[PDB]
């Protein structure tokens, strides 16, 4: 049996070990990847570490677990809430800025208690755990979740058993994805994940210091996807102790908050050693206490954390511009980006939020347009820097004319991009109200739906500022 | 201002 697993592995790590693909091949290669996975899958057991019962079962041991160490207790509970799973509730009345949630470091899983824990030697030898903080905390994790008694134990008993990543979606559930642009990073998570697999099981079946880890006798494919998701879903970056360096870590208290628009509450103390929290806002006895993930787009919260968040504030798609070098204004333009410290080309963001593009894209815009009479005054003469310096400021603009050229642009540019997807908005809209789908099935077709809006939004915006800079060129 | 803010699931490059 084990013989099977092995050359199973060995293929999956060859297909997923050569280049990448051709456009339009991408799909296929995934689809191939997917089927190998899942006869690797199919003769396991799943994972090789299960709790008997539920998860709420275990909940109170953390707690107590937390409180014998040092962290915050007083003031909260683990309630299950229907749209977003187990979470905080209050149980005392909470004001805004007060600190309410402390977890100090010997409770935190990090790098640096995966190199200290029994993965130390095979982390002392292995490349990849060496190069790879976060690999290396999914390791430590499913390390200690077969070790009957870790320090870890009651927080790994907390953990969900599952996860809302495109790793645990149906193949037609990606299907939905088909030309976006975040399924290229679930073609890219997938492909990751199972190459790694078939590499680190490899490793497991023959390095000498993994002999005498729990992972030498059972370690699947399920093992490895429930680690790593719980790592992306729930990894933040802290400091060492004295502050000079950055690890990763998992916070285990903290990390039950649910998330909700905001600013950051969260901060490392190095006196006192211990994550804190303060209060997101005015949070009453039986309400529940939310915190500010990030400033994370749509797809990075459904690719890394498993759920589409509605009226996301910071939501963006990705757009690639660059000055071509068939320009014969090429060089000005390069020298005009150069000193306003803006690449040449690069990949820029389109937010739904006003404004949609940043100082950053409005200077590149503007340069990309710029005639030659504007590049010579914004490369040379005494009020050259003045300009290129208002040249990301929506109040300083280069002239009347630049802005109707760019505006033009940018909006034939998002109608193209429009173009180029499956569907249209209103299918989407009419799917999302009409059709009953999987919770994955939704997030797939809202996050596709939201890359389509926020291009339209765009090109409504820049349909209204090209006429708004026409009417004040009228006058 | 806080000195160390923390990203919940901050992410991170998983191609090794
Ligand atoms: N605002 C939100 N809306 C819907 N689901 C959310 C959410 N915030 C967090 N979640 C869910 O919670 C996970 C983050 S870890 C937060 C704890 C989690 N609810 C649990 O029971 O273990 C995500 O995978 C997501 O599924």
């Amino acid at each position: 049996s084990p013989k099977e697993i092995l050359n199973l592995t060995s293929e999956l790590l060859q297909k997923c070990s050569s280049p990448a693909p051709g456009p339009g091949k991408e799909w296929e290669e995934y689809v191939q990847i997917r089927t190998l996975v899942e006869k690797i899958r199919k003769k396991q057991k799943g994972l090789s570490v299960t709790f008997d019962g539920k998860r709420e079962d275990y909940f109170p041991d953390l707690m107590k677990w937390a409180s014998e160490n040092g962290a915050s207790v007083e003031g909260f509970e683990m309630v299950n809430f229907k749209e977003e799973g187990f979470g905080l509730r209050a149980t005392r009345d909470i004001k805004a800025e007060e600190l309410f949630l402390w977890v100090p470091r010997k409770l935190l899983m990090t790098v640096e208690s995966a190199k200290n824990s029994v993965l130390g030697p095979l982390y002392s030898q292995d490349r990849i755990l060496q190069a790879m903080g976060n690999i290396a905390l999914a390791f430590h994790l499913l390390c200690e979740r077969a070790s009957p008694n870790s320090f870890w134990q009651p927080y790994i008993q907390t953990l969900p058993s599952e996860y809302d990543t495109p790793l645990y979606f149906e193949e037609d559930e990606v299907r939905y994805l088909q030309s976006t642009q975040a399924i290229h990073d679930v073609f890219s998570q997938y492909k990751n994940t199972a190459r790694q697999y078939a590499y680190f099981y490899k490793v497991i079946q023959t390095h000498p210091h993994a002999n005498k880890l729990p992972l030498k006798d059972s370690f699947t494919y399920e093992d490895y996807r429930w680690a790593v998701s719980s790592v992306m879903t729930r990894q933040n970056q802290i400091p060492t102790e004295d502050g000079s360096r950055v690890t990763l870590a998992l916070i285990p208290l903290w990390d039950m908050c649910n998330h909700t628009n905001g600013l950051i509450t969260t901060g490392y103390n190095l006196e006192d050693d211990r994550c804190e929290c303060v209060a997101l806002q005015d949070f009453r006895a039986g309400e529940q206490i939310y915190i500010f993930y990030g400033t994370r787009s749509n797809a990075e919260f459904v690719i890394h954390s498993g759920f589409f968040f509605d009226n996301n504030s910071h939501d963006r798609v990705k757009i690639k511009l660059g000055v071509s070098k068939s320009d014969r204004l090429y060089a000005m333009k390069a020298e005009v980006l150069a000193r306003a410290g803006i690449p040449t080309s690069s990949v820029f963001a389109l937010h739904f939020t006003e404004p949609p593009i940043s100082a950053q894209l409005l200077a590149f815009l503007r340069v990309f347009c710029m005639t030659e009479e504007e590049l010579k005054e914004h490369l040379l003469g005494d009020s050259a820097i003045d300009r290129i310096f208002t040249l990301g400021n929506s109040e300083f603009p280069v002239s009347w004319d630049n802005e109707v050229k760019l505006w033009t642009f940018l909006e034939d540019r998002a109608s193209l991009l429009l173009k180029t997807y499956k569907t249209t908005i209103e299918e989407d809209k009419s799917v999302l109200k009409n059709h009953d789908l999987s919770v994955r099935a939704k997030m797939a077709i809202k996050l596709r739906l939201g890359e389509k809006e926020i291009l339209e939004k765009a090109v409504k915006s820049a349909a209204v500022n090209r006429e708004y800079y026409r009417q004040q060129m009228e006058e | 201002t806080l000195k160390y803010p923390i990203e919940a699931g901050i992410v991170t490059n998983w191609d090794d």
